[PDB]
């Protein structure tokens, strides 16, 4: 079961959403600026996407 | 009827309650997404919001801060859940918006508010993979000023031999808390590393949710407030103990579990921590 997408680092947020939803079609995706602080709850259905100021993925996406 | 979530029993909080100690007069800041002050199983004493577009700290548009607050301090009554320190003075310091995120400056502003308002304990069920000098200075200032500072270790799991503890938990001045389940096994998501300090229950933790609800959440977010609540119980029994002494009491009386890279010092035991003489069980 795929739960992390290191191959998506440096891709566009659009391609990352497409790829994650093929692997996990029920994923709840939230896009946030890289370098923000977030709450530390673990949610199996969620995938956070941290982007740089260009809207490219800046951190390995993972479930949680 | 009230229910005692398993994690409150697991850290031995009922032994302190039976001695008559429940966190009375101890001020705990939940630096988080707000706390729903209308919930009948919580009493919010005060607070402030650092989120520019969400100015009411007593409205929790995410749910997370309300759940964390209930593990710290849900009231002792005939409803809902019981908190670790049910008489603590609970402060809602809102630094995360509805989406569960905040800028480093908002978190720092919340820590500063906590210091200026003489909080005894800060809980930060929050974090990120990089530090900043300004964040380190704010946590170090709080600790220098006498505050017990507790944070979630993070939910990054393992990565070979690398530490995966996030900030602010990874700073030496902060107590970083990892998650175990009811069998004392480390949760697979719980961050690891030499900066992991202690563990507490963080799997299927029942607590308060906004609009007079209850529910089970998972995370190092859920483990941190057991330790922040335990610090409030200890200070209620020993009001002159310093933050240094409260932290050492918790560290020196854990029930040791596995290797420290994965479990730190083990599971907290607030009964043993609040005795004068400390040892591990
Ligand atoms: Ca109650
Ligand atoms: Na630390």
């Amino acid at each position: 079961m795929k739960t992390e997408w290191p191959e998506l680092v440096g891709k566009s947020v659009e391609e990352a959403k497409k790829v994650i939803l093929q692997d996990k079609p029920a994923a709840q995706i939230i896009v946030l600026p890289v370098g923000t602080i977030v709450a530390m709850e673990y949610r199996i259905d969620r995938v956070r996407l941290f982007v740089d100021r260009l809207d490219n993925i800046a951190q390995v996406p993972r479930v949680g | 009827a009230q229910s005692v979530p398993y994690g409150v029993s697991q850290i031995k909080a009922p032994a302190l309650h039976s001695q008559g100690y429940t966190g009375s007069n101890v001020k705990v800041a939940v630096i988080d997404s707000g706390i729903d002050s209308s919930h009948p199983d919580l009493k919010v004493a005060g607070g402030a919001s650092m989120v520019p577009s969400e100015t009411n700290p007593f409205q929790d548009n995410n749910s997370h801060g309300t759940h964390v607050a209930g593990t710290v301090a849900a009231l002792n009554n005939s409803i809902g859940v019981l908190g670790v320190a049910p008489s603590a003075s609970l402060y809602a310091v809102k630094v995360l918006g509805a989406d569960g995120s905040g800028q480093y400056s908002w978190i720092i502003n919340g820590i500063e508010w906590a210091i200026a308002n003489n909080m005894d304990v800060i809980n930060m069920s929050l974090g990120g993979p990089s530090g900043s000098a300004a964040l380190k200075a704010a946590v170090d200032k709080a600790v220098a000023s006498g505050v017990v500072v507790v944070a979630a270790a993070g939910n990054e799991g393992t990565s070979g031999s690398s530490s995966t503890v996030g900030y602010p938990g990874k700073y030496p001045s902060v107590i970083a808390v990892g998650a175990v389940d009811s069998s004392n096994q480390r949760a697979s998501f719980s961050s690891v590393g030499p900066e992991l300090d202690v563990m507490a229950p963080g799997v299927s933790i029942q607590s308060t949710l906004p609009g007079n609800k209850y529910g089970a959440y998972n995370g190092t977010s859920m483990a941190s407030p057991h330790v922040a609540g335990a610090a409030a119980l200890i200070l209620s029994k020993h009001p002159n103990w310093t933050n240094t002494q409260v932290r050492s009491s918790l560290e020196n009386t854990t029930t040791k579990l596995g290797d420290s890279f994965y479990y730190g010092k083990g599971l907290i035991n607030v009964q043993a921590a609040a005795q004068h003489h400390h040892h591990h069980h």
